[PDB]
């Protein structure tokens, strides 16, 4: 609990933070990322939001693309099982 | 046994990143802007009103409050940016007067200094506001009231926005005798002329001192006495220290000079046996983990952006250690236990737009806090409730309101930093300044209104697309920006930090690199009043 | 100054006597079967239970205790032996439940905990009741409450012994309602599957953790929600689910494991604001000057023999310092001020038959603690079936009154031991059970009953002798014994202390030489609690 | 002004409808029972044992109370069925204790007498029970406690139940002790032999009356010598009062109680007292002895408070509970009543009703009619625990009097919520009708149905129909015996067995009781909103 090994455990994949269009996608089908490596940006009601990489483990899909409108707490990224 | 390890909140921000480099010149810009434009203000009325002030062997109001406090302790001054711009023509720096919290002979005080060199000490109805607001604060604390009167009286122009009304002159003398009656003594050094409601602030105070030849008290000065009896006296024969010293009997203590006087009033207090006693437990006191600065690059100056308020947290509490509580239900709020400085507080901060799970939230952790006695800090970056027809159907009415309503009746400490948006009914659920926080703060960057300036400026593009979309006449798109444009402006310029704190709305507009030390001196003095138990009303369920 | 050189108590026991001899081994072997007896019970369900248990990734309760309380800290366990043969052919070790006090961050705390190993963690109507003596414990210590839940429901085949009266599981809801009133924490770790009806005890507490796969709560459970409404559901998706810890909210810490769920419930504790404080005055502490198992020669296992208490007193009490009370007046009862661990104690023990002297000047002695404000402790050792017992006891009756009206009304903190016959009338005028002692314990070789064994079985020798002699057929010495052999051996039975502790009337039985400790820890513990000032009735002189 | 017209509850039954003379029917055989076996109770020991009792020239332990209380005055018995078949092969009328409410010299007054022609004035375990209950009513309410001595001690074959714990007889003492301690006078009249334990009692008041012969106090146990009125009240000074007899020992306990200088204050708010207009006795068809038929509780209110009036309080919302303000003799009362199952929105009304009541000093009255909670995927999701905690919570805190009545099913966590004997109502009482149980039979046994039809479906041995009700059928033979109202009231379930159509009476008595303690103000613990 204080490696911070359980932070990844918390919570399996980032979600929507509530209903908005996508803005930006700045991850593709197979991409190595690192925590707070901004995967894509958000904006509802004219308040823009940036989702960050939970993990280091390298992304396995995408379930959104740009220009897709995204429901509050849907799965945005799938990531490789490790 | 204390010896838990545990985890701590914060993270290292991305210096090198372009939104953080932005962030920090855009905040970095702000924080110069109000350095520059209080060393202005520290100025008060001039070199020829200074020059004058001196010449008549009276010290300057800012060096009179250095020689009373204890040597090196810090002093939080504040509203100093009370009246800036607030008259249209009339420039009055700080409003005339300079308050704020300092120690004397080791006891907390609240100082109440007239600037003389502002307008000769006249109270204009700024100045009158931002002494009722000192006084509302040494009552809510039990902090003793050091009155150090230079003044001239009323401002005749403006009379009808100072003497009538309940928050007006008067009520000033009334504060002095309720603070009298609760055994919070009231000291007056009288270091000028006083006169008409003047004159009273040395009689109603419970021990009195005067300057040997500087200082008049008289109920009617020499132009009235002349008008009235056709009498020709000069003020010191009417008034002065030896007057009321040896025949009135007004003064308590006969001083000198003006350092003559402040040695008197550090005796005064010394006597006052009074001795501090805490109701919390206390724990060793730890920096944060994180540098201040970096509040800076995290939080910039753009409203739209997001940012997560747990980092505003990790920079400003003990150690960077923080309990949250309900983390992972309405997570559009943060609330958790902190220390700061060794205290342990309560923190409430919003992470998004409210919800009703939110606000309920909120409300358990509230009473939590009142329960145990523990103080309250919020911090306010609000942009709005939830708006939608199943929300309503849900009660987030309901919601919203069992948050103000508790938020009301907590009887423990709580103190309100605004560091960002603060609109509409989100600012009430959030302990605003109609809720009585203890003290309320405002980072460079705030911006507070009934509603946003774009939401104002689009509800209006709907009233009037309607009215001649309706009526049948057309109003096009340019028509639209005749109707937008002034709405911004006036939100914008109505919500700036400044005109909020011009008027006293909030208690100082401080730098973000200075909220851990203004929060623990704060909660500092708010600790002298022992903490009464918290009685709810009906809970809507 | 508390220089003065005093008097202590206690004599050198002939170790070469046969009685020291005779007596030692009879006490030892007693202390050596109630160690191995507890050594069984901590077992609990058996290896096939506790191997499932651990199977499933959970620690075992007792295993859960130790990692939940300060590290090398002593813990205070309660009625190990409830449900000892209570129930025919049922093995329930320890009721199916882990009671004690122990320090978690520095504070006493009471921590109950179902052992789920014990039938899978029921509810059996001693279960209930070890609980609700623990909540009682709580409650007038003003000691926080912390569940370990880990329970499968209340045992249907005695349901009526559970579900409805008073003191049934009922009652343990109100307990929880009752002390967050009055700001004595609840803390519930749902640490396994919490059953219908069980659900409410997380619901009920202030502060709440549950761990991420093993917890489970909900009122109905998957087999009701398929008969209610024919629907099929997996236990952690209807309850405990991350539906109770962020859909349905009633979870307010989330845990990965049994170990996470510890750690976050020291942290809790931490956080409750609370600072122990005594309201009696403190001398340091010091050892008896005599080894306190020499308590085994001097006290054996005949009740017939009789024995100086003073003894007994000067082997537990700080340096052996006594400062006895009328001392010539009413001998047979022993009355004086000492101190334990520091801590000022009112003794009162039985030293013979009790008479109107000795019931005079014990209620003269417990007006005097009352007054002063100091803790009360009584040892029992009362004596029947004497020439003493077979006396006029109209004086008797008129004097003891004031003595269970005195000590029913004391409100000094009261703690009994039993060591020795504990019958009729006197229990009452020692502090029984009925008279709420904070805490009540019981030697090995200690007898309770309404009388002696002997007694009832000579009186119904004289009524049955009298029902033949009077009625006119004889009825012979042979005839005696078919009456008295059946008499004798009930009550021998029902008054062992084991048969005593199975129910739920004492809180523990002690070795004797532990006596010092487990006085000194319960005294510790009821010092958490403000004492109140004591209200008498009327005293018929 | 109080001018203003107002609705009123209550509709007039169908009395030609099979239904309600069916219900009727079958109420009112419920009630014929229990009036016929209380009459056999009212002769506690026997014809040889109340002439053996006469003989000696005592008054028989009803008559006793007949002459104590004032002239005409009701009298509310308590726990009449306490050892009702409670013992195998022993009968204990009444338990061996009469306990009661009744006007004495116009103070209302706690009436504690041995029977002493039941097994001798022997203290049962169910004696000292029903003897505990009748003094926490009289703290409870500040009842001045009126303890007519007449018995044999211990029963010694059951002395482990009657002696050791702190429920057990030594609480009877402590009691004692705490009332004294309150200003609420204690009063013994020693009107035969008391040995032992029973000698403390005449001690332990604050004023004693003893009887010329019959009379006897004594530690250990001729007894005249040993103990006596004449020995007590001139030597031994134990007695404060020495009356001739059983009519003198009466009279002299009427002026101990003139002489208390006590005068009842009310801290409620009154109103002139109004019938229902509906006759009571219609509740016997409107309700009838079936719990799986339904009736709209309103009907039984309409018929209970003055003039049928009733404020409903959130009546659309959360329907499944009825929550109002009335008045029952001029008193003002919040009614709560079940109306079907429990939900959450019905949990959060009632939690909120509680609330106003508390604020308002308001009396609480329960109708439990409970068939459960709801039960469902979807409600567990939302809370219902945690909403359904929400009312226990606040019924446990509510210090206003509250008073419970079972006109139907108490099962489960429902009988929480509804303030169930665990949560101390001033008051409770049940109609012959009722049920209570941890759980339904029915539910118990088809419960059961599925567990070892999967243990042997899951097993693989087939388990079929015919080994179905040989589980179902004892199961439900055991609840339907141990829910019975008998079965509850012979144990000190509830303070008694009532005729419905005696309800409205009974609660203006026991609320009448309950004022003469000062109201004190509710303080809650946390809401988990
Ligand atoms: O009204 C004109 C000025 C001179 C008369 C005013 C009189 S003097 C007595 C009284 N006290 C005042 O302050 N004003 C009036
Ligand atoms: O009675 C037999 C089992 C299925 C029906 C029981 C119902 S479901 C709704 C209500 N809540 C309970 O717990 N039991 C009843």
């Amino acid at each position: 609990y204080l490696s911070s090994v359980s932070s990844q455990e918390t919570q399996g994949g980032p979600l929507a933070p509530m209903t908005g269009t996508i803005e930006k996608v700045f991850v593709k089908a197979g991409d190595k990322v690192k925590a707070g490596d901004s995967l894509m940006v958000m904006i509802a009601m004219k308040m823009e939001h940036t989702i960050k990489s939970p993990k280091d483990g390298t992304v396995k899909k995408v379930f959104y693309r740009e220009g897709a409108q995204a429901n509050r707490h849907t799965p945005l990224v799938e990531f490789e099982e490790e | 046994y204390h010896g838990d390890s545990v985890a701590s909140l914060g993270t290292q921000p991305d210096l090198g990143s372009a939104l953080y480099q932005e962030n920090y010149k855009q905040m970095k810009a702000l924080v110069n802007q109000l350095h520059e434009r209080v060393e202005h203000i520290k100025l008060g009325g001039g070199e020829k009103a200074r020059a004058l002030h001196i010449s008549r062997g009276k010290l300057l109001p800012r060096e009179r409050i250095d020689n009373l406090i204890d040597p090196g302790s810090p002093f939080l001054e504040l509203s100093q940016f009370a009246g800036y711009q607030l008259y249209d023509n009339e420039e009055v720096p700080g409003g005339g007067i300079i308050t704020g919290i300092g120690r004397v002979s080791g006891v907390e005080c609240m100082i109440i200094a007239n600037d003389a060199t502002v307008k000769g000490g006249a109270y204009y109805p700024v100045t009158v506001k931002k002494q009722l607001r000192a006084q509302e604060i040494a009552m809510q604390n039990r902090l003793p009231c050091i009155y150090l009167v230079d003044s001239g009286g009323a401002y005749l122009p403006r009379q009808a926005d100072v003497f009538p009304d309940r928050d007006h002159f008067g009520r000033t003398f009334y504060n002095q005798a309720i603070m009298s009656s609760k055994n919070i003594a009231q000291i007056a050094v009288v270091m000028g002329s006083c006169t008409a409601g003047g004159a009273y602030v040395p009689a109603m105070a419970d021990e009195n001192i005067i300057v040997r030849k500087q200082g008049t008290i008289f109920l009617a000065g020499p132009p009235l006495v002349k008008a009235a009896t056709g009498e020709e006296v000069s003020a010191e024969d009417l008034g002065g220290a030896d007057l009321h010293c040896r025949k009135s009997g007004v003064s308590d203590h006969w001083a000198l000079d003006d350092h003559h006087a402040l040695h008197l009033t550090r005796k005064v207090v010394r006597n006052l046996n009074y001795q501090k006693k805490l109701d919390v437990t206390i724990e060793p006191s730890e920096e944060p983990l994180f540098p201040a600065d970096e509040l800076y690059g995290i939080v910039g100056a753009n409203l739209k952006r997001s940012f997560d308020v747990r980092e505003v947290i990790a920079r400003i509490v003990d150690g960077s250690r923080f309990t949250e509580f309900k983390a992972f239900y309405g997570d559009t709020l943060v609330t958790g236990f902190a220390r700061i400085f060794g205290y342990p507080v309560g923190i409430v901060g919003n992470n998004g737009v409210l919800f009703s799970e939110s606000a309920k939230k909120g409300t358990h952790f509230v009473q939590l806090c009142c329960q145990r006695n523990i103080p309250l800090l919020f911090l306010q970056n609000i942009t709005g409730f939830m708006v939608g027809r199943e929300y309503e159907a849900e009660g987030i009415a309901k919601d919203g309101a069992k948050m103000v309503a508790a938020v009301a009746c907590a009887q423990v400490p709580k103190i309100t930093l605004i560091i960002g948006g603060s609109y509409g009914a989100g600012n009430y659920g959030m302990c605003g300044r109609a809720y009585s926080p203890r003290f309320l703060y405002i980072w460079p960057n705030a911006r507070i209104s009934v509603m946003g300036g774009e939401q104002a400026a689009n509800v209006l593009a709907t009233i009037t697309k309607d009215q001649r979309a309706r009526e049948g006449k057309q109003f096009s798109s340019a028509d639209e920006a005749a109707l937008k444009e002034p709405i911004i402006k006036k939100f914008e310029e109505e919500g700036n930090p400044y005109y909020s704190s011009a008027r006293v709305w909030d208690d100082g507009i401080i730098d973000p690199a200075d909220t851990r030390l203004v929060l623990g001196l704060s909660f500092s003095a708010a600790l002298n009043a022992p903490i009464e138990k918290t009685d709810f009303g009906i809970f809507r369920m």
